[PDB]
């Protein structure tokens, strides 16, 4: 055969994956954490920009720290040998490196331990998307007018804010990140590699939001999402 | 706008 | 004029910009850390990798944490307006968060924070690179047989290793990322965007390196760098 | 300033350029020559197509063969200092290296040859483009069933059909060619290099089109356009 | 699967194809045409550079109006099953639509006639390149101070040079065409589709080639090669 | 259809 | 040079 | 090979 190169991961596995959307909006009363109005808008909208993808989605709602891990220890467990890759969207209070179950925290490193390519054979050397809609710390952006492989290896995790700080959500269009990041998906997942898709929405959500509140601290605020890759090779939803 |  | 599209940064100023290398290779006594030798490879690479990118080279040696941050603060205070970018390497002993300099440890984000875009104007809009060779912890990976923006926007961090992870450096050829990033841009720059060719870092340094001890512990150990971008246009060192 | 390269036209002039349209439908009755119905449609569809590009739009209906001379040899001399390219369509009868006027024949090396590298300084070293919607000849496909530079380089002929070929006209949808041709220039003007457009519509002409005719010797037939390049750089109708 | 597209040929076949090289030097002297010095350079030079992009090489010489049109049919009646395009090269004396044997003139269509979708079925579908170098005429350039498809689709004529013109071969250096084309192959063939590899080939013989004669008819003249495409997708050389 |  |  |  003619020359081959290796410069992008293999898609074209007769499924393209699972895409977990674990959605929290009710939390339990003791934890003192509020409802995530508008969360239900993100849910639906990455669900069927998914399921355009031909990613197999299932949605969770409302899921316990202890149902969450149990989830994606499950998950890990199953045999992925014909799919191509691995998604994994979670909407829910958070903090740096920690995401809010209904009755607690769950450390984001426990969720990710269990598809790590010594843990999960059947994802080895297949790429592992974390999207991650949930604060990373209380900071807020005043913005300014203009053979082989690491076990950590082939993961992605697409945060939508900085490191330290607040993260944003509209209890009418849903948040800022999955907004953006729906659009982009539906516009390019045919035409861009997907870090390139990802920059698009980093310019989307920094440029064309802005919160507006009646406390000045938490007015006219703004935010850059962070793309945090581990991945090895080219990522294109589309094949042939 | 409300934060997470 | 025919249509125009703006998706990647505008590289074509009279300038590309400095190229700062922080290269610690020295500590005083009592702080208890070791010489990184082989790290003056690493810096002579990166000084001739970016000098024939066009950049403005400006190597210094064994600083303390005093002289790093004012340094940064000096260098911030410069005028860039007729630069593309900046681009800022460390190379030194750290952890999660940390950069060491001869004397003790200084936090990154004091010496980013210089740069944020409503702290250096002349900078707002322009990729502002940090190129990090340091650990970012102490774990180990196994491995497994085969009109406003956000402050924060337009920072790229390239971090030579997973977050909570050690960093490896060799004594002959210079750390495994420096080695694989200097390779990779010499043989892409004016051919792929900065995160293909990141990406392409990312496979270099988990396919091809494996430590080798005689302490059982730290033998065998692979390594996986990662991307962390903040970036809101495709960065391309070429124009034209 | 960086690295630059030079692999693509510069096509950031003030001005896009002219486009000329040259819509022959009815000829004189001692010519012989059908009237050729469906060509308005061609026509509004190629300045709508053209204008959206930025293209400076000219059409011209039923010229003589001394007119379409005069023409070209006119706007030959005009001062296109200021303009990044050339366009001219020609739809009207034709035969190999023939363009026909209402009145009769025009060789098409004599309306090109205006436009020769020292015979417009103004257009020398820019892409001028002639679209061709016209007869080559007489043969029927009948398909199967699946310092200094040349004063004739910068050119490219994009032919509606194959050397020695009769071309396809709907009288009421408009040409196959030009059809297609709008179509994918509607459709990838911002995405794709115009050689590259042009593959995409070789590719709809001989697929989607085929022939429908109550004389046996006329039905069923296919056509396939040819691209004829004498450029030296790649086109693209965006910048920046 | 995930969503595919079809915009490139099949270039994964088990094998290439192959690569057939009529390469005419010495001339029946009856015929009264000289003998082309330098075409053994050229006829080396694309061994070794189709043999590098995995074709097999098939190298003929001094073949005669007769075997020439006996190789070709020969070879369209050969089982292409599993071959991935077809290629063949023409170096000898010629003039427009025609190439020549040792002995005398061969309509080019006629060779080409053998290869058509409805004639060679095991090709259907599949590029068919004819690189021809040899005159399309006595023109010389002065240049200036700067479910069914059609049986013609998938076919790509690469000549030397422009319709009615000389073509130029240097008799120590080998033609500026087949040199610059093999030159090119060899650098972009990895990178870049082939009509943008062509295109490049324009470029360098328009710019870098300048003709030398003591005769002033001869002397300081150009040329420009030309790209006749028919092919309905892009060609890439490599795949995966 | 019809031919030019 | 020559020509072909 | 040496950590940093």
């Amino acid at each position: 055969s003619g020359i081959s190169l290796d410069n992008s991961y293999k898609m074209d596995y007769p499924e393209m994956g699972l895409c977990i959307i674990i959605n929290n909006k009710n939390f339990h009363k003791s934890t003192g954490m509020t409802s995530r109005s508008g969360t239900d808008v993100d849910a639906a909208n990455l669900r069927e920009t998914f399921r355009n993808l031909k990613y197999e989605v299932r949605n969770k709602n409302d899921l316990t720290r202890e149902e969450i891990v149990e989830l994606m220890r499950d998950v890990s467990k199953e045999d992925h040998s014909k799919r191509s890759s691995f998604v994994c969207v979670l909407l829910s209070h958070g903090e740096e490196g920690i995401i809010f179950g209904t009755n607690g925290p769950v450390d984001l490193k426990k969720i990710t331990n269990f598809f790590r390519g010594d843990r999960c054979r059947s994802l080895t050397g297949k790429p592992k998307l974390f999207i991650i809609q949930a604060c990373r710390g209380t900071e807020l952006d005043c913005g300014i007018e203009t053979h082989k492989i690491p076990v950590e290896a082939d993961f992605l995790y697409a945060y939508s804010t900085a490191p330290g700080y607040y993260s944003w959500r509209n209890s009418k269009d849903g948040s800022w990140f999955i907004q953006s990041l729906c659009a982009m998906l539906k516009q390019y997942a045919d035409k861009l590699e997907f870090m390139h898709i990802l920059t698009r929405v980093n310019r989307k959500v920094a440029t064309e939001f802005e919160s507006f509140s009646f406390d000045a601290t938490f007015h006219a605020k703004k935010q850059i999402p962070c793309i945090e890759s581990m991945l090895t090779k080219e990522l294109y939803f589309y094949h042939a | 706008d409300e934060v997470d």
